[PDB]
């Protein structure tokens, strides 16, 4: 077997195309990335047909396997995505997965996308009959000191100018979540065809420009919007999103609404959000407005710990919790 | 604006235009009609911005004009859930829509109209017509074949196209292939656009045997089809849609001719024999003899004969049980003929009294 990085695959891609690759990792956005470099440059092969199936207990793997049998009408090959269960290859998995990896023929890539295979489950039936005959791309998101680099390269492999310090900050504010750091870059890159990614620009996409997501949540907890604001943070975290974060901005946030309800007649509605630079009226005007003191110190003495169990109870839903509890 | 008319005159209508929409719409406009008032006309309006029905009534009793906008799926129910000859009373209320029926009246939300996004009119191209019935067996004839979610979007929807006085549907998943050809009545130039899934089964749906023959204009990127009062209307998915000619096999040497439905028995009975479904059906032809034998790879087990009408070398070729039935089935005849060639190249099954249809079925890997 080839082991491989993201940053390789489409060379080993490019010498020729194997008969199936295993993109394990658990990030989202190098997943996909990888899994596109191959069907690509697949699709550029006459591999024209595609199809993708979760592997979970309903899998209806005899459409999968009929599938592999086919015979296209206009010849052209196919590619099949398989998408493991957030565990692993199951036991019974295990065997299906044999079946389909002797029906392997030639018109028919295939990728199996999951997570680090459980670690004695390389040794199932199924891997080992691939295993010299394949490619496996390891998609890991890297984390605080490898990020910075992975950025500063993504960023020049787009032909940008990123400056050492706005490289940092894009790194403290998605710290954790590929897909919001690229699509971000993407995003200066258009506002500034000019190419140079200063400090001040970063800063001003991360702060005046509202598309840091968490204030979009932060947003449904004022308005308390709990359903609607649970969506949002599922997203948040199926984009690759480290909660360290969403806390530190509604840890703000929220401060804020206490030092405002301190004074609902101490200095009042236009008179003192007519001084923190807040003036949203009709959400902070909501929060305080529909929520109380009592409730908002529960709330901060939430949040305030589950940042401080993450880093004094490190290793292993309190997060629904700050946001049911906005509410309710 | 105001108007009042019977639960009838409205219930059909008020039920073709929201019919193919209905459920959890994105915006509060997608999911609500448009109820305009006008030259003594009521006309109400849904659309999925994809494709809009569009149901013309006159008013016979008190008129006035005015356009809103309210919620679909509310405003049928009520309409619907009245007492069946009963009068309607609506009246648009500054923001809101007062509706009566006897003293049961209620009130709707509603959005301006001035916000509703009607497929911004475009250019007629060809339009001709003919009766339901041609242009319903056209779609029967074929839509099973029309891939469902496949990435080469073009064949997620059926072609139609008109040459000479003949208008031919034509679907397509890349493993399978359908092709209809019918005659219409009138000589029409040459064009072939694309209708997709949604549209073709709209299109399908409104079809009923109703004395309005179907009045069709294809055009731009949109087609539309006034059948008497209701006039739906898609737009046109665009990229090259394969060339059904392309695929009938080539000059096929063997020819066979069997039994429409002792054919299906075959296969029907071979499926079930078959207890691992993913291997298929396997067919042996020889010299006028069909031995179709549930394709069981690593296993021998019971088959069915057939006494057929065969030509060519023997030859065994593997088969999605599936795709031959579906044919077998679209062909609502007695004796099918196919054409075949190799083990690994498509085949063309096809009725024998007739050719107004065609199918072409790749066999399987066996």
């Amino acid at each position: 077997m080839i082991r491989l990085y993201p940053e390789q695959l489409r060379a080993q891609l490019n010498e020729g195309l194997r008969a199936a690759y295993l993109l394990l990792g658990n990030d989202p956005l190098l997943l996909q990335e990888s899994q596109d470099a191959v069907r690509q440059v697949a699709a550029a092969q006459g591999f024209e047909e595609h199809h993708t199936f979760s592997i979970d207990p309903n899998t209806d793997w005899n459409a999968i396997f009929s599938l592999c049998q086919a015979m296209s009408l206009f010849a052209s090959r196919q590619t099949l995505l398989l998408l493991l269960p957030e565990n692993g290859p199951n036991a019974a998995i295990n065997e299906q997965l044999l079946t389909l990896t002797g029906l392997l023929h030639d018109d028919l890539l295939l990728i199996v996308r999951g997570n680090k295979l459980s670690k004695a489950q390389e040794n199932a039936a199924w891997f080992t009959a691939l295993a010299n005959r394949s490619v496996q791309v390891t998609c890991q998101t890297p984390e605080q000191a490898q990020l910075p680099r992975w950025v500063a390269a993504r960023a020049k492999q787009l032909n940008l100018e990123l400056d050492d310090a706005a490289n940092q900050v894009l790194c403290y504010c998605y710290e954790g979540n590929l897909l919001a750091l690229a699509q971000a870059l993407e995003r200066l890159s258009l506002l500034w065809p000019d190419g140079k990614l200063t400090l001040p620009r970063v800063e001003q996409a991360v702060n005046d420009a509202a598309h840091f997501t968490p204030f979009h949540w932060v947003d449904a907890l004022l308005m308390g919007k709990s359903k609607r604001a649970l969506h949002i943070l599922q997203q948040l975290r199926l984009e690759g999103s480290e909660p360290v974060i969403l806390l530190r901005t509604l840890q703000r946030e929220l401060l804020l609404l206490v030092n405002l309800k301190r004074q609902s007649a101490h200095t009042p509605l236009r008179a003192l959000f007519d001084k923190h630079r807040v003036w949203r009226r009709g959400m902070m005007g909501e929060a305080l407005n529909r929520l109380s003191q009592t409730q908002l110190r529960q709330a901060v003495q939430l949040l305030t710990r589950t940042e401080l169990t993450l880093k004094q109870d490190y290793g292993q839903a309190e997060l629904e919790g700050l946001s049911l509890l906005l509410c309710h | 604006m105001k108007f009042t008319v019977e639960r009838e005159h409205l219930l059909k209508p008020l039920q073709q235009v929201s019919g193919p929409l209905g459920g959890r719409p994105t915006l509060p406009i997608l999911g609500n009609l448009l109820l305009q008032v006008a030259d003594g006309t009521l006309s109400l309006t849904g659309t999925d911005l994809e494709m809009e029905m569009v149901a013309r009534v006159a008013l016979v009793q008190p008129h006035e004009p005015g356009a809103t906008t309210v919620p679909a799926r509310k405003f049928f129910d009520i309409c619907r859930g009245l007492p069946e000859g009963a009068e309607i009373a609506v009246q648009l209320e500054g923001e809101r829509m007062l509706v009566r029926s006897g003293r049961s009246r209620f009130s709707l939300s509603t959005l301006p109209a001035a916000d509703f996004p009607n497929l911004d009119d475009w250019q007629s191209e060809v339009e001709f017509t003919l009766p339901q019935a041609t242009m319903k067996r056209l779609i029967e004839a074929t839509q099973f074949s029309m891939a469902h979610q496949d990435v080469r979007y073009y064949l997620n929807g059926m072609l139609f196209e008109t040459e000479g006085e003949e208008l031919r549907t034509v679907a397509t998943d890349g493993h399978r292939l359908a092709v209809c050809s019918m005659p219409i009545g009138q000589s029409l130039p040459s064009h072939s656009v694309i209708v997709p899934r949604k549209g073709v089964i709209e299109l399908m749906r409104m079809l009923d045997g109703g004395d309005n023959p179907l009045r069709v204009q294809i055009g731009s990127n949109n087609i539309r089809a006034h059948v008497g009062d209701f006039i739906f209307t898609s737009k046109l998915v665009d990229g090259r849609f394969p060339d059904y000619r392309r695929v009938l096999p080539k000059n096929p040497d063997k020819h066979l001719e069997a039994g429409c439905d002792l054919l299906k028995q075959a296969f029907a009975r071979a499926a079930a024999a078959s207890n691992e479904k993913f291997r298929g059906v396997r067919l042996y032809v020889s010299e006028n003899q069909l031995k179709i034998t549930a394709n069981n790879p690593e296993q021998e087990e019971a088959e069915e004969i057939l006494d057929v009408t065969y030509s060519g070398a023997e030859m065994e070729i593997g088969f999605n049980v599936s795709y031959v039935l579906d044919v077998l089935n679209a062909l609502k005849c007695e004796n099918v003929r196919m054409m075949l060639t190799d083990s690994v190249s498509s085949v063309q099954i096809e009725d024998a009294a007739s050719q107004s249809a065609a199918y072409v079925v790749m066999p399987m890997r066996l």
